[PDB]
């Protein structure tokens, strides 16, 4: 199965690359596995945009 | 490990170099912002509404690719519903393009002047990039070369 | 609204469904509308008018051909319509006869002569 | 106020005249659908393209009925 769940995870990177989302390969597997738990994705759109916001105040 | 998957997420977005207390404070911003929405429509349609806006400003084949993958991703729905939210947050050849001079059976077209007009803009942007560099390279260093003694220097700030 | 969300209302008016149901057609409507957005012919309401009269005369309905001339002036009288060529070019195309050759008669200009 | 109610009148007029041109031409449209096709044509859209769509969705709603 791990061969299938690798391909399905590899295709999903491209549709996140042309949609111009800042999610790299590591943060994607984190968010995919976290969405795979059952958390509502309308909220995750806010934590990433805020974690990236407080990260910019440091630099 | 939902209590840990938020701890590994907070590490990736942390830029590499106190790196031991910031992670403790950034995990607050992750929780302080996660429960604001929780206190307070199909999936593929939201892609097409972004597929439309692609084709309008050119770049047709890319839009024909975005729909090509979501068709094979069917044979997970809540994951693409997360990517469409961050669509605008990201950071800002092939000779077998139009090339009516190569092919097996190329159809009769007559002059276009609408491919050569978007083949000189492919070059005009090149000469306008390598010119902003020389505007953003002589400026970044002349702003320090000519200033008060000891402004841009970090060792004098000690 | 935006034309992308507005195209989906159309697919729900013609086909009686919800936007979660009909999504194969709306995939075909973005293919045609998109990449064909810009108008391809020079725009003039005069030529399109002389073709809706020529059409209602051809059906022996010579009385409605002189009524349209009074309805096309009222459109200019009020003045809330910016592109009057487009909406008439479309209403003419969807016209059915309640009951051949067109390279001889007047056609719109091509816009290829100009450097668009 | 007033200029926001004078515009809602000059639009109900034009949307009533375009419905007259629509019936003497015998387009199958009605008052609800016709307000969608007018909005689209305001932003600027090929009526040779938009009419091919309507001539198709109406051509497929019969295969399902």
């Amino acid at each position: 199965n791990l061969n299938a769940v690798r391909e399905t995870m590899d295709v999903l990177l491209e549709i996140s690359r042309i949609l111009n989302t800042g999610l790299d390969m590591e943060t994607l597997s984190i968010c995919v596995r976290l969405c795979e738990q059952g958390i509502n994705p309308e909220a995750l759109s806010s934590v990433i945009k805020e974690l990236r916001k407080a990260t910019e105040a440091l630099k | 490990s939902i209590t840990q998957l938020f701890d590994d997420l907070c590490e990736a977005l942390l830029p590499a170099a106190n790196r031991k207390r910031a992670k403790r404070s950034l995990k607050k911003v992750a929780y302080n912002a996660l429960f604001t929405n929780l206190f307070q429509l199909p999936a593929r349609n939201k892609i097409l509404m972004l597929s439309f806006d692609l084709r309008v400003g050119g770049l047709g084949p890319k839009a024909d690719r975005l729909e090509e993958l979501v068709e094979e991703l069917e044979a997970v729905g809540s994951v693409l519903d997360l990517l469409v939210q961050l669509a605008g947050s990201g950071p800002p050849r092939d000779y077998f393009l139009n090339n009516k001079h190569v092919g097996r059976n190329v159809p009769y077209s007559g002059y276009d002047c609408d491919d050569l007009s978007v083949f000189e803009m492919d070059v005009q942007s090149l000469i306008s990039r390598e010119e902003c560099l020389c505007h953003s390279m002589i400026q970044e260093t002349l702003q320090v070369m000519e200033a008060a003694p000891g402004t841009g220097l970090p060792t004098v700030g000690l | 609204k935006s034309p992308n969300v507005l195209l989906q209302n159309l697919c729900c008016r013609i086909l009686g469904r919800s936007e979660a149901d009909v999504a194969q057609q709306f995939q075909y409507a973005v293919r045609v509308i998109g990449s064909n957005f810009a108008p391809t012919v020079e725009r003039d309401e005069f030529l399109v008018a002389e073709k809706i009269k020529k059409e209602l005369i051809r059906q022996r309905r010579e009385a409605d051909a002189a009524l349209f001339s009074e309805l096309h002036r009222k459109l200019h009288s009020q003045g809330v319509l910016k592109n009057k060529w487009s909406i008439l070019y479309l209403l003419l195309s969807l016209s059915e006869d309640p009951r051949s050759y067109a390279t001889l008669f007047a056609q719109a200009l091509p816009r290829d002569a100009h450097s668009t």
